[PDB]
């Protein structure tokens, strides 16, 4: 059973910064891909990020220089710094295990940005 | 004097077969009685051997 730890968002006033972490356990075999996606109460999931195990980063328009994808190779865990909040990221957001075999989702992340 | 007319083969009556099952069947329950079934863009290809 692969099982996603998603945890770190909350309510934060414009400008706030966040950091939220998804953990993997179960099987993730080595050539893993993980993305983020974003969904806000009548829209689709967006994607918000993406890293493989290559180390390539890859993000999204909407979000441009703003959030940031850092990686431990030693949990094989990743921890997203979200930060220059506004309130068009008012959204829950997933985990999105690529690995070889089906893709495991998260549980969600609540984050609100408003003032 | 004495003949030879025919030759009796007493017939059998039933049929009978046994054979080996092993006690291990199959992930089939693993399978169909899954709790999550993935995406359909990420299949889920099992073998079963």
């Amino acid at each position: 059973q692969v099982q996603l730890q998603e945890s770190g968002g909350g309510l934060v006033q414009a400008g706030g910064s966040l950091r939220l972490s998804c953990a993997a356990s179960g099987s993730i075999f080595s050539p893993n891909t993980m993305g983020w996606f974003r969904q806000a109460l009548g829209k689709q999931r967006e994607m918000v990020a993406v890293i493989s195990s290559i180390a390539s980063t890859q993000y999204a328009n909407f979000v441009k220089g703003r959030f940031t994808i850092t990686r431990d190779n030693t949990k094989n865990t990743v921890h997203l710094q979200m930060n220059s909040l506004i309130p068009e990221d008012t959204a829950v957001y997933y985990c999105y295990a690529v690995d070889k075999s089906q893709d495991y989702w998260g549980q969600g992340t609540q984050v609100t940005v408003s003032s | 004097g004495i003949y030879q007319t025919s030759n009796f083969r007493v017939q059998p009556t039933e049929s009978i077969v046994r054979f080996p099952n092993i006690t291990n069947l199959c992930p089939f329950g693993e399978v169909f009685n899954a709790t999550r079934f993935a995406s359909v863009y990420a299949w889920n290809r099992k073998r079963i051997s």
